């Protein structure tokens, strides 16, 4: 709830580093959730198709 | 803005109020600076941060005298080459964050004096012991 | 790798079937071994025929 | 059952002998809170609990007097709401585990009485050591 | 070898220096007891070990008093059986070293000592509190 008072506070967006650590969880909780999961490679066969 | 009972419970909430009146509200800061797969290192991580940074505080407060006081003297003199403003215009103007802008400037000066008044000290008092 | 003395013989020249990235589809392909690497597969008359 | 090299070295061994035979039993206690792949994280876990548990105390303590001193007293006058019995039965009737059944509750009411007793005793000292 | 600014930062480093100079030292032993995939495991270990041990060796401390000093009396008397030499030995010839030697034998003797002379202060403190 706590508003500052008289305080005046330097931002920035783009030079921001928290973005980079959503990233970085991002990409490590995806990868991390594929490895229990099924490997396709036995399905690498030659497919036979028509429309 | 200022309520004693949550103000620095997420930390910081009288840094616009002035050094004077910001000194009766320090016990909120002091109290919730130690709260509560890969992400297990993550948090393990954290936390032992945040237990070292709490001893070493604590540790440098042992050395220099006080050992849990919050608020003590020192005899150490202020520096006429630190002076440069009178008593009421630090207490009664300036902020903590804008006053550390100043002080930020040559502190271990400040640490190595503190250090050494209390060894002088034991040393004395040893002495009294001696005597007593 | 061309017969001749132990500095070329080192060399030994030897060919086998890669499976391609098509499960079902297997490829002649040919490589250079040092000596040590190889080992005379045994169960055969003498021949041309050897393992990792 | 109580025995000052080992009573609470397994914990807890003073329990039943009332409140005020425990008091020379406290120090065993105080000596042992902090005693010391998947199941790394386990012990990491159970260590910096342990030392979370142990620093939280300390801190406490720090803030509403005494600094490490095990028992003291406080300048909060005991409220005639708590009050509902006389010394005797408090020293010399019931032991520390039947005394946390009342004082269980309301304590969040003693806490905020402590810390602001201790705030009052740091400013009034500041001022004299002013003019010391 | 001593050097105030270093000295103890690498730790040691007044270990040849006999036990009554080394005394003005201390402080930057102190201040440095506390500095800072499986090698996480490997780090996180060592770094809590740290602080244990700090811990315990303030929780000693606390309970015999004094509890940040660095350096106090305490009232037990030194036996006959450890007064093997004249204090001028100890402070003028020995190193702090040298001096372990001896009382590394037996020294569960003297926490015994110290701890249980702090309880009846603080009993005694409380009956004076008791009438204040």
């Amino acid at each position: 709830e706590l508003v500052l008072g008289n305080v005046t506070e330097n931002f920035n967006m783009w030079k921001n580093d928290m973005v980079d650590q959503m990233h970085e969880d991002i990409i490590s909780l995806w990868d991390q959730s594929l490895k229990p999961c099924v490997k396709l490679t036995p399905l690498c066969v030659t497919l036979i198709c028509s429309d | 803005a200022v309520g004693i009972g949550a103000v620095f419970l997420g930390f910081l909430g009288a840094a616009g109020s002035t050094m004077g009146a910001a000194s009766m509200t320090l016990t909120v800061q002091a109290r919730n600076l130690l709260s509560g797969t890969v992400w297990g290192i993550k948090q393990l991580q954290a936390r032992v941060l945040a237990v070292e940074r709490y001893l070493r505080d604590q540790q440098l407060l042992g050395i220099w005298g006080c050992s849990g006081k919050l608020i003590c003297c020192t005899n150490v003199p202020w520096n006429s080459s630190w002076s440069n403003r009178n008593l009421s215009e630090i207490w009664d103007n300036m902020t903590w964050l804008q006053w550390d802008k100043e002080i930020s400037n040559y502190t271990q000066i400040i640490y190595g004096l503190l250090e050494e008044s209390q060894n002088q000290q034991e040393k004395n008092e040893q002495d009294l012991l001696a005597l007593d | 790798a061309t017969v001749k003395t132990g500095t070329v013989e080192e060399m030994k020249n030897c060919s086998f079937n890669t499976t391609t990235e098509i499960r079902d589809k297997e490829k002649k392909e040919y490589a250079l071994f040092y000596k040590p690497d190889i080992v005379p597969l045994s169960e055969t008359n003498n021949t041309s025929e050897y393992r990792l």
